[PDB]
């Protein structure tokens, strides 16, 4: 919530300004995604403070519509290197692997392979995942 | 189920576990597989550090996961 939290969230940030409008931005459209602030921790131990969107995002498929949980986190550079994606699946869901999400939730897409400032922006990405996962779900109930 | 467990630089391992197994029950499983102390070992599934008392399941963890392993 709010745009002066949000600013206070993103203060060790390189490029505060852009980062809270892409984010302004996705709330806005995607109203159960929400930024929070939490440690990061990397693969090789080292931890970092990074603010991510974490929430559902609606993608139809077969008729109904599926709140897919992911997380988006953000580094320190951002808008200059691409978010860290990941579906979260809960207890009631399975990842079903394959061309762009692998065993761990990692999300895999063109958008982020070929992520360049300004062209590439947070609300891109997320109406590029949303029409990927509606053609090639990556969880089942 | 089968997981992965990866270090920054050595060969993968593969590990038998379940759902309902602690983090602690996967280090001692490591331990068995290679000798390390559940002490000496952290954790980390995409971005968190697991915590002993938790279970895979509590991290909604599924089959062919990587862990990644690194030594106190
Ligand atoms: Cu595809
Ligand atoms: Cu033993």
């Amino acid at each position: 919530v709010s745009e002066s939290q949000l600013k206070k969230m993103v203060s060790k940030y390189k490029y505060r300004d852009l980062t809270v409008r892409e984010t302004v931005n996705v709330i806005t459209l995607y109203k159960d995604l929400k930024p929070v602030l939490d440690s990061y921790v990397f693969n090789d131990g080292s931890s970092r403070e990074l603010m991510n969107l974490t929430g559902t995002i609606p993608v139809p498929y077969r008729g109904n519509t599926y709140n897919i949980p992911i997380c988006l986190w953000l580094l320190d550079t951002y808008p200059y290197n691409p978010p860290i994606c990941f579906v979260k699946p809960t207890s009631s869901m399975t990842i079903k692997t394959g061309k762009h999400v692998d065993a761990n939730g990692k999300i895999y897409l063109p958008y982020l392979h070929e992520w360049k400032h300004p062209q590439s922006d947070l609300l891109g990405l997320i109406q590029v995942m949303i029409v990927v996962f509606g053609d090639e779900p990556p969880v089942f109930s | 189920m089968q997981i992965f467990v990866k270090t920054l630089t050595g060969k993968t391992i593969t590990l038998e576990v379940e759902p309902s197994d602690t983090i602690e029950n996967v280090k001692a499983k490591i331990q068995d597989k290679e000798g390390i102390p559940p002490d000496q070992q952290r954790l980390i599934f995409a971005g968190k550090q697991l915590e002993d008392g938790r279970t895979l399941s509590d991290y909604n963890i599924q089959k062919e996961s990587t862990l990644h392993l690194v030594l106190r």
